[PDB]
RNA sequence: GGCCCUUGCGGUGCUCCUGGAGCGCUCCGGGUUGCAGGUGCCCGAGGCCGA
């Protein structure tokens, strides 16, 4: 029944770590938090790898040849993953924090840089072992932290930066010549050290913002071998010198402008510098000539990479998570995205289920293609954060309603915020509702205590709906009825009849207070929640409570850091927020402040399914016991981890500030599932979150769901069906298995010209299942007039019987609709713009 | 009393490297240009800038007499300089680990703290600053040494 | 004043349906009219049997 | 190759100690103690400050039998060859050339010294790898027991014999120094004493024998009435104290001094002891056996009684049933034969926990503790089962004992027993026993049957019998087993006599019956999907749904009894281990086997992850988990149907790392000649042509790249992902050249002048769809007259775009192109005569094609709205 | 946004915009013009002389 | 239900592996370490009070 995967993270494009490009050099890797996620540029696409960690990544280290990579958290655990097969093969634990990890460019080894020393270790090989890598050596020799590291072409030595402002460099293994050598002539921290294409010369760049380039008078072949001694000797038996050439400064006298990211394509001899006003600047070293310069945001950058061919170059701002992809040569864009975190707070979707728009706490409106995964419109009319948000059911039309008092509506067609519609008191909206047939909206306030309605094509104050007392939790009209539902903080929810002569009003009185109300989708049934916790069901036209659900015991809230109670204390006063009825309406999904989203079957009662949102445990409030380890005799200190945190800068933190910037407890923010929607397909659901906005698609692979099995049903006795002949015969068989790989040889075996005859063989009850396989088919097919043909076929057959059981195949039809559509449209801009502009073509051949 | 008698801009950036002279009651400070600057409360330019190292400076201690400094510096070499009008370095050696800190007692003896072991030179200190050659004391600690001071009496 | 830091920090005190824990918390004019003892709590039993209004099915439930 | 295809071992949970000795290894670098302790095939090192784990090694072929350690490496034996582990986890150096087993290995400076079983002593270099010197001794006249090296000798070496002779040798020299006549017992433990020249000899009649070898005199004598001593330590840290062990697991302590016994240990250990140190200079004992058991001594209470300082302890006794715990796949619940119930975790042993005996009236053991109260003890646990749910509030484990009427229930937070006793209130008796036991999903009620064929339920929080099933009992015999649907609306019970029973759980009213072919086995209830899963005491396997409540699928080909089943997470693997040591794994969709792969022991359990990585398995007489890994999560693996009549040939070791039928179809590139296809080719590079420029134009910033005017005209370029232009250059040319030799036709441009010739267009339509829609713009504006493309060279594309559609494939590609086309050069083209005729060919062919394809699409859409409304 | 396809193509503006058209739709020259057409023109012009003085009179009072 | 030197009863003293937060140790190897520009931070008591 209920088999969803994850299968993507919108909402958020870089937190923190190093930015890599792949091999090719098409895609980009980019951190996202707890996940990784490639950004497939060639093709436009976005994916995050199914793994997940316990901490945000803060390196990840790329193989050459493409297959493997190392992905590092903050705790010290690292994680080896194939990048082919998208899959994770073995796990580590380095002891301590890794600045950085980096491959040999052989292929063979890397370098893992923590603490004060540097170890090097052998690449993973095809032996499947319990322990991943063997350490090879290890170099012990900074003042202070290590931060960087770069490998001459060679693979012969390596160099690494350090804090403690000299740069030492080693050998990959014991040269007679050069053993290890230190460079000073700096002031501050090192940020990034490289080599040149064929040689040992470097190039050290210090925080200050001074470049130093370092010669040797040894040719990189020059290297040699020390000589054999010790052991080996009775088996047998029976120094380089660097000078400074130049010194430069990035900028002028009098600036402190910190550099903080650096990058360096050797073939090109491409440097890319990006310091902390958020300008980055391009070099050619050996001559150190400005190319050209660019701001690109207020705040630092704080990860710079190019790609193999030197045309790319990716940029990171951890101040709103911007990642920047910027090609010199066209002086263009390729992907430029922000994502504030923390921001998302209100969900929805298009009728259709191709779009989701969101509204944040910043203030911004973001339109995503589910598809692609991409933010392709972003409105900014409005100056406050924007509480809801939602479509309207025929339309392109997106309504939102903000803190600025402003309920404004937009068009997708022409890109406009054509109507704005603003209460003539000065009051705050908290929430948004527009009837189906859109001539209607209506929201509520924070402090007015009333709702307020007004027409969408006039633009006026209908009228103002009074009588709840407190503030308004929450509204949705009836899809089908035409008649508004509105719960407040006094224990009640009340229904108000719009296109009614004497505006009846009903009431609903509750035990406790309302926080959501729901509508099924076909209308007849109605859900609350309340604090203490349990979802109550009514039936809206009767006003009679057919059920409730207790739910207090599901919601696993772990304690916060800053907790004097416990976990138990705090989970009694706190209920469930946020509330989503399945497409079909026989299960319910209920959310809050907790990691888990929890399915109920409505009509038993019983809760079917807890999902696990996350697994980041740098997140607060995650975990239900806090480990005892971290105690000391005055408690657990939490203050000093917090001054670590909040040292990013950037703003001041102020006290009382529960959420943004000025907030003091942004750098771990509470796990909160904001809200949560379900497609009107009914192939995925959505949640709003703290990490960001999460799909959740249906996947055959996660469960197995036969209809009607015998032991004579198998592929085997498919297949001699379909070598017989019988080709309706195996389509049933075929169908009373859920395996879409069967079914699909079952329809393509059948040659054309059979088909009308295997489609009035076809009972009724399969005629839905053939629906759907065909509607998901148009999405990955190749052969699509044949798909056309056989829906064309079952369609004409069977639509009078489908009309009278048109109600609970609604979820159907529009998942196929918009495959059928999608296809289609963009046939009917091309073909036709071929076709009449050659008639254009014919006629003027004529005239003369 | 309590109240603030000066506050002095040094002009160099972030300051890490402090110490006093007994004798003297001068400020030294070091940075990481490699010198050592002396402050008194009056003046508000450095008495004399002191040119000790090749690299940064990270460690500076005084004896109580006044006549000697110990200055350790990014360069792996222990300095001692003559304070009585000559500023040359009178005694140099080049060390495996760096020196973080170093400290006098009252009978001239000085450690040096790399790391996590201790080394202690002594010498007859008669008019002669600590001979450098061999140490007197070794000792390692379980953890990377973090401050060095030597009981007064 | 010592009772009233101690109650917030113990949670029994709610804005809204949000609870607060946090001593500093600047209440608007609006919000200081929605501070509360949160239900299920051992100062609202007090009060209630005080008031000789205690029920056992309202408050525990 | 491999014996399986799907598994492979991964590690060994809830082992640390075994029966061969622990050593105890001082470190460089670090001021602290190591000690090892074998694993089955690996080892594992504890710190002894505070029993930390900090290393565990990689895995051997086979079973250690030998170890040693030297500080710098640790030295492992399996079979006749030993090797040298280095960081405690990787090998480094391995060594062949014995015929026998190891069974002693004596650390020599920067040589090793391995003895084997038939007599061979041999003397190996460790990195060099040479053969240094090797001894043989006759097995008949001395046979080797015990090897010491006593210390401040230089290349001097002690032998002892199971005769009773002891012969002192210099290995330089490679001659017999003295011969000892000793005693007629024989040797079988030797020591360093705390002197130079004293030496601790112990014997197998239990008499310890304290020798000076320089001048042969013995100091002392002290015998023990327990068997032979195992091992022998010295107390080092001010006081004279000996301790030896001995089999039974007892200790005792002599006073070196006054000659005497001190006090003796009595059940340091239950099983015997493996090897006892005192740690230097410290008051501390380290002791350790083959009951799973590591334990730390401390002498510092009055009279010099030891008392356990630090422990870490796994099972002492073959485990009965194993079950994962929890939805998040990290630990893992066991019972033993030892009547305790343990938690293992799989990611770190620092979560390992264990739950308590099983203890009737608990207030009773806190006053007079677990010994002296065997009485109330309980026996094991046979069964059990546990939910994750409402854990926090009140208890989540039911468990039934082997032999007894009553029902017990258990708490994990609390990490203890629970408070009842689940029976019926009628009975009394124990003649009557519990024989299955099932929890609900909400976790309210337990079911639970009894060998007399009544079924009870009872509810978690209170214990209060809530009904029973059937009129007076629901089976006539036995029931073996019970389930609940995850909706809590269908319960199934099984019966000895042979009969499946389907009941309403609400109001307990019988549905359905099916009869069995042979009487059922075990039972349990995949309940996401609904399939329930049967094993008979014919052997075979039968499937069946549990809502239609008719049999789907039947495997056979087990030549053993089933003991227990396993559910893969998806619910399309069936995996039952058997007694025949084979584990088999069945495919459900196809009802075909998949894997089969042999075992050296029976494995009594099995269990899959929740979140499918990892197999879990434990064995009839081994003390530990043995985790399996999936190899399917991290590489793609071709499932194969194995013939039903299988027996595995290959072994696979627990603990070390190293048609028709089938499902699965490739949609051919075209249906038919007559269908039109598309490509899969991704959207951004073909439906964006036609809006190129005002794409591209957005893209380029709000304010414009500050340029200085000091930089220079030239910068380096690169080419571009793909070369539109063939060869850039015809080592040392020259680089000025006249005209004619750079090239001046794109490659693109190439392809179709030979299209021409030959009619073939097929190289060019590759490199037309392989490069992006900026490089198609460009291609197409090349090639205008204007451009440098001749109207001979633009009639060829025109042609190619007709044979697209005439094969019908790519035909969105067909339209792309084409518009693009007609787009730029549209005034160019009515005046050439030669393009009309290929246009009005492709007119007609576009209006055929669109028209068909139009009218399907459009009485699609709209029979759809009309189900709308 | 920066993307290298665009999902919407439309011209951003309003036919009516581009091109304002009168209430009826269409344009009559005064040869054209009837009685009726004549006269109603004549009636809105004054009809808008009359409201804007009594908006101009109503704007001076409150001044 | 089982308990038989017992208890619907109560208390103590030690042990129970820091995510980042006891790093660095098979072998090899460590020797000839071979003055750009800085002006910070802090300084408000009045009650729509309760007792």
């Amino acid at each position: 029944k209920f088999a969803y995967r994850f299968s993507n993270l919108l909402g958020t494009v870089y937190r923190r770590g190093n930015l890599n490009f792949t091999c090719d050099g098409n895609s980009v890797i980019s951190p996202v938090g707890n996940r990784v996620t490639v950004f497939d540029l060639k093709n436009n696409k976005s994916d995050t790898l199914p793994l997940a960690t316990r901490y945000n990544v803060k390196c990840v280290g790329l193989s050459p040849d493409g297959r493997l990579a190392i992905i590092v958290d903050e705790g010290g655990d690292a994680l080896l993953v194939s990048l082919v097969c998208r899959s994770v093969l073995h796990h580590f634990h380095f002891k301590g924090s890794v600045h950085s990890v980096s491959f040999s460019p052989d292929g063979r080894k890397f370098v893992v840089t923590k603490g004060n020393i540097a170890q090097m270790y052998h690449a993973p090989g095809k032996k499947r072992e319990f322990n991943a890598f063997v350490l090879d050596k290890t170099y012990f020799g900074p003042y202070d932290e290590t931060t960087c590291i770069d490998w001459t072409d060679d693979s012969r030595c390596f160099v690494v930066g350090s804090k403690d402002m000299s740069t030492w460099v080693f050998g990959a293994e014991r040269w007679d010549n050069l053993i290890y050598y230190a460079l000073g002539g700096h002031k501050d921290a090192i940020v990034a050290c490289f080599f040149e294409s064929n040689s040992l010369d470097l190039y050290s760049l210090s925080q200050d913002g001074v470049l130093c380039m370092w010669q040797c008078d040894t040719p990189p072949e020059g290297l040699r071998l020390k000589p054999p001694a010790g052991w080996k000797a009775d088996l047998l038996q029976r120094k380089v010198k660097y000078s400074r050439l130049a010194k430069y400064f990035f900028n002028k006298e009098g600036d402190f402008n910190n550099l903080t990211a650096a990058a360096f394509h050797k073939k090109s001899h491409l440097l890319v510098t990006g310091f902390a006003s958020g300008i980055f600047h391009l070099h050619e070293l050996p001559e150190f000539n400005l190319i050209h310069s660019l701001s690109i945001s207020d705040q630092s950058i704080a990860s710079v990479a190019i790609n193999s061919s030197g045309d790319w170059i990716a940029f990171g701002c951890s101040g709103l998570g911007q990642l920047l992809v910027w090609e010199w040569q066209s002086e263009s864009y390729v992907l430029k995205q922000q994502g504030h975190f923390n921001s998302m707070v209100a969900l929805a979707y298009s009728p259709d289920g191709q779009y989701i728009v969101t509204g944040g706490d910043d203030g911004k409106v973001k339109v995503w293609n589910t598809l692609s995964g991409f933010c392709f419109v972003t409105f900014t009319e409005h100056s406050s954060g924007v509480t809801g948000v939602t479509f309207t059911a025929t339309g392109y039309v997106v309504v939102t309603s903000s803190m600025d008092g402003t309920v404004r509506a937009f068009d997708l067609h022409r890109y406009r915020n054509f109507r704005t519609f603003t209460s003539p008191r000065p009051t705050q909206f908290s929430c948004v509702a527009v009837d189906a047939s859109g001539e209607i909206v209506s929201a509520g306030a924070q402090d007015s205590f009333e709702i307020f309605v007004w027409s969408m094509q006039t633009g006026r104050l209908l009228d103002v709906l009074s009588g709840h007392e407190g503030p308004i939790s929450g509204l949705c009209f009836n899809p089908m009825k035409s008649v508004l539902a509105s719960a407040s903080w006094d224990k009640t929810v009340r229904l108000w009849d719009m296109f009614d002569s004497w505006r009846t009003k009903e009431t609903l009185a509750l035990t406790s207070d309302a926080l959501a109300v729901t509508f099924r989708p076909d209308g007849a049934e109605l859900a609350v929640a309340t604090l203490n916790s349990q979802i109550t069901f009514w039936d809206p036209e009767n006003a009679v409570q057919t059920g409730s659900i207790e739910g207090r015991h599901d919601l696993k809230t772990g304690r916060k850091e800053l907790d004097k109670i416990t976990a138990k204390h705090a989970a009694k006063g706190k209920a469930f927020t946020a509330l989503c009825y399945s497409a079909d309406g026989h299960s319910i999904l209920a959310g809050g402040m907790s990691k888990f989203v929890c399915i109920y079957h409505v009509r038993e009662q019983i809760l079917m399914k807890r999902f696990e949102i996350s697994c980041n445990l740098s997140l607060d409030a995650m975990e239900e016991f806090l480990n005892r380890r971290k105690m000391t005799e005055f408690g657990n200190l939490a203050l000093i981890d917090q001054d670590a945190g909040q040292e990013d800068g950037v703003a001041i933190p102020l006290p009382g500030v529960r959420k943004g910037d000025m907030s003091s407890r942004h750098f771990k923010p509470e796990i909160r599932v904001t809200s949560l929607r379900f497609s009107p397909t009914g192939r995925c659901w959505a949640a709003t979150t703290t990490e960001g906005l999460l799909i959740y698609s249906l996947d055959t692979r996660v469960l197995f769901d036969p209809f009607e099995l015998d032991t004579s049903v198998t592929p085997g006795r498919v297949r001699e069906a379909l070598r017989q002949q019988d080709f309706t015969r195996a389509i049933l068989m075929a169908l009373r298995l859920n395996e879409s790989k069967l079914v699909q040889e079952a329809l393509e075996a059948v040659p054309r010209g059979e088909i009308e005859v295997v489609t009035s063989s076809l009972p009724e009850l399969y005629v839905e299942k053939v629906l759907e396989f065909l509607a998901s088919s148009f999405e990955v097919s190749r052969h699509l007039e044949f798909y056309l043909l056989w829906t064309h076929k079952l369609l004409m057959l069977h639509g009078q019987k489908l009309k009278s059981r048109a109600g609970t195949l609604l979820p159907v039809i529009q998942f196929l609709q918009k495959s059928i559509q999608r296809h289609l449209d963009d046939l009917s801009k091309l073909c036709s713009w071929n076709h009449y502009n050659m008639q254009y073509a014919l006629a003027v051949s004529k005239q003369r | 009393v309590g109240k603030i008698v000066a506050a002095l801009n040094a002009r160099a950036g972030r300051l890490d490297v402090m110490s006093q002279n007994p004798y003297n009651a001068v400020i030294h400070l070091g940075h990481s240009n490699g010198t050592v600057s002396l402050w008194s409360p009056a003046m508000k330019e450095p008495l004399a800038k002191i040119l000790c190292h090749r690299g940064g400076v990270r460690a500076v201690a005084v004896d109580s007499t006044g006549t000697y400094m110990a200055t350790s510096g990014l360069d792996h070499q222990l300095k001692i300089f003559d304070l009585r009008g000559t500023y040359q370095p009178l005694s140099t050696r080049t060390l495996p680990h760096g020196a973080g800190h170093l400290a006098f007692s009252q009978r001239g003896l000085l450690v040096a703290g790399m790391g996590d072991v201790v080394n202690i030179w002594a010498g007859q200190g008669k008019a002669s600053p600590p001979s450098l050659e061999q140490p007197y004391l070794t000792h390692r600690l379980s953890g990377p040494v973090h401050g060095l001071q030597f009981c007064p009496f | 004043l010592q009772a009233a830091v101690a109650f917030v920090e113990q949670g029994h005190v709610r804005v809204g349906p949000d609870v607060v824990t946090d001593p500093a918390f600047l209440v608007t004019r609006s919000m200081e009219d929605f501070v509360t003892w949160v239900d299920s709590s051992k100062i609202k039993r007090h009060v209630l049997e005080y008031n000789e209004e205690r029920d056992d099915f309202d408050l525990e439930a | 190759r491999t014996a399986s295809a799907l598994f492979a071992g991964f590690r060994a949970l809830g082992l640390f100690s075994n029966d061969i000795p622990h050593v105890v290894r001082f470190s460089a670098l670090k001021r602290r103690f190591y000690v090892t302790t074998c694993v089955g095939k690996s080892f594992h090192t504890y710190d002894v400050q505070k029993l930390s784990l900090v290393a565990v090694s990689n895995s051997v072929p086979q079973d250690i039998c030998c170890m040693a350690a030297d500080g710098r490496l640790v030295f492992a034996a399996y079979g006749n060859v030993f090797s040298a582990f280095a960081r405690n986890k990787e090998i480094v150096h391995t060594f062949k050339g014995h015929k026998a087993e190891i069974h002693f290995l004596q650390p020599f400076g920067d040589h090793i010294i391995s003895v084997d079983t038939d007599g061979i002593l041999i003397i190996w270099h460790i990195y060099s790898e040479e053969e240094y010197l090797q001894l043989t001794f006759d097995k008949s006249v001395f046979k080797i027991s015990a090897i010491l090296h006593p210390s401040t000798y230089l290349n001097k070496i002690l032998l002892g014999s199971e005769q009773g002779s002891l012969q002192l040798w210099n290995v330089k020299s490679n001659k017999l120094l003295y011969t000892f006549p000793g005693w007629k017992v024989g040797v079988t433990a030797l020591q360093q004493a705390p002197a130079v020249d004293v030496v601790a000899i112990g014997l197998m009649s239990g008499q310890v024998i304290i020798h000076n070898i320089k001048f042969n005199e013995t100091l002392m004598k002290f015998r023990q009435d327990w068997g032979p001593i195992t091992s022998i330590s010295f107390r080092t840290d001010g006081h004279p104290v000996m301790a030896a062990g001995s089999p039974c697991g007892h200790i005792g302590l002599w006073d070196l001094e006054d000659k005497k016994l001190i006090n003796q240990m009595r059940n340091a250990h239950s099983t015997a002891i493996a090897g006892l140190t005192f740690l230097h200079r410290e008051p501390l004992l380290v002791t350790n056996g083959a009951d799973n058991a590591l334990r730390i001594w401390i002498f510092d209470g009055p009279t010099g009684e030891g008392r356990l300082l630090r422990f870490r302890m796994g099972h002492s006794a073959p485990l009965t049933n194993i079950r994962y715990y929890g939805q998040n796949g990290q630990q893992i619940l066991s019972a033993s034969q030892d009547g305790t119930l343990q938690s293992f975790s799989t990611v770190h042993e620092k979560f390992n926990k264990s739950l308590g005996h099983g203890l009737i009236n608990k207030k009773r053991v806190k006053r007079k503790g677990l010994q002296n109260t065997m009485s109330v003890r309980l026996p094991p646990i046979t069964k059990f089962a546990a939910e994750e749910a409402r854990e926090s509030d009140w208890d989540g484990i039911i468990a039934c004992h082997q032999g007894k009427l009553s029902c017990s229930t258990w708490n994990y937070q609390k990490s203890t027993i629970g408070a009842y006793f689940l029976k019926p209130k009628e009975l009394k008796k124990d003649d009557i026993t519990a024989t299955a036991v099932d929890i609900t999903s909400c976790g309210n009620f337990a079911v639970i049957g009894l060998s007399s064929g009544t079924v009870d339920v009872y509810n978690m929080q209170s214990g209060i019998h809530r009904g029973s099933f059937g009129k007076d009992q629901a089976h006539k015999g036995s029931v073996r087993g019970v389930a609940v649907d995850g909706l809590n609306q269908l319960t199934v019970t099984t019966g000895s006599e042979g009969l499946l029973k389907f009941w309403n759980f609400k109001n307990k009213i019988l549905i359905h019956s099916v009869s069995l072919s042979s009487s059922p086995n075990i039972m349990l209830l995949h309940r996401d999907s609904g399939i329930l899963g049967l094993a008979l005491d014919d052997f075979s396997i039968s499937v069946l749904d549990i809502e239609t409540r008719k049999i789907v699928r039947e495997f056979s080909g087990h030549q053993g009894q089933i003991n227990d089943m396993a559910f893969s997470p998806d619910g399309r693997w069936l995996i039952s281990a058997a007694m025949d040591c084979s584990i088999r794994t069945w495919d459900l969709p196809s009802g075909c086997l998949i894997d089969c792969f042999l075992l050296d022991s029976a494995p009594l359990n099995v269990s899959m992850s929740p979140t499918g990585d990892f197999l879990a398995t434990s064995h009839v007489d081994h003390l530990g988990i043995y985790l399996w890994s999936n190899i399917s999560l991290y590489s793609v693996v071709s499932l194969r149907p194995l013939p039903a009549d299988y027996v595995p040939s290959i072994v696979m070791l627990p603990g070390t790392c190293q048609s028709d039928e089938l499902i699965e179809y490739d949609s051919p590139e075209q249906l038919n000649e007559q269908l039109v296809t598309l490509s899969l080719l991704p959207e951004s590079r073909w439906k964006n042509l036609l809006n190129l420029d005002v794409i591209k134009k957005k893209n380029k910033p709000k304010e414009p790249p500050k340029v200085p005017k000091s930089a220079p005209f030239f910068i380096p370029t690169i080419p571009g992902l793909v070369p539109r232009y063939a060869a850039p250059e015809q080592p040392q040319q020259s680089k000025v050249v006249n005209l004619g030799v750079l090239a001046q036709k794109s490659d693109f441009c190439l392809k179709l002048e030979e299209g021409l010739v030959n009619n073939k267009y097929d190289t060019a339509l590759n490199l037309l769809k392989e490069s992006g829609p900026s490089g198609i713009e460009t291609e197409l504006r090349s090639l205008s007259p204007d451009c440098g493309g001749s109207i001979e060279v633009m009639q060829s594309f025109l042609k190619m775009i007709g044979m697209m559609l005439d094969r019908k494939r790519d035909f969105e590609l067909a339209q792309a192109y084409l518009a693009l086309f007609l787009k730029l050069h549209l005034k160019m083209l009515p005046s050439e005569p030669v393009l009309l005729e290929e246009i009005t060919n492709l007119s007609s062919q576009v209006e055929e094609n669109w028209t068909h394809l139009q009218s399907l699409f459009n009485q699609s859409m709209c029979i759809l709205n009309y189900l709308k409304s | 946004e920066v993307a290298p396809v665009s999902v919407s193509d439309a011209a951003l503006l309003a036919p009516e915009e581009i091109k304002e058209k009168n209430k009826a739709g269409d344009i009559k020259t005064a040869a054209e013009k009837t009685a009726t057409d004549k006269k109603r023109e004549r009636r809105k012009k004054k009809y808008q002389k009359r409201m804007k003085i009594k908006e101009k009179e109503k704007r001076r009072k409150l001044l």
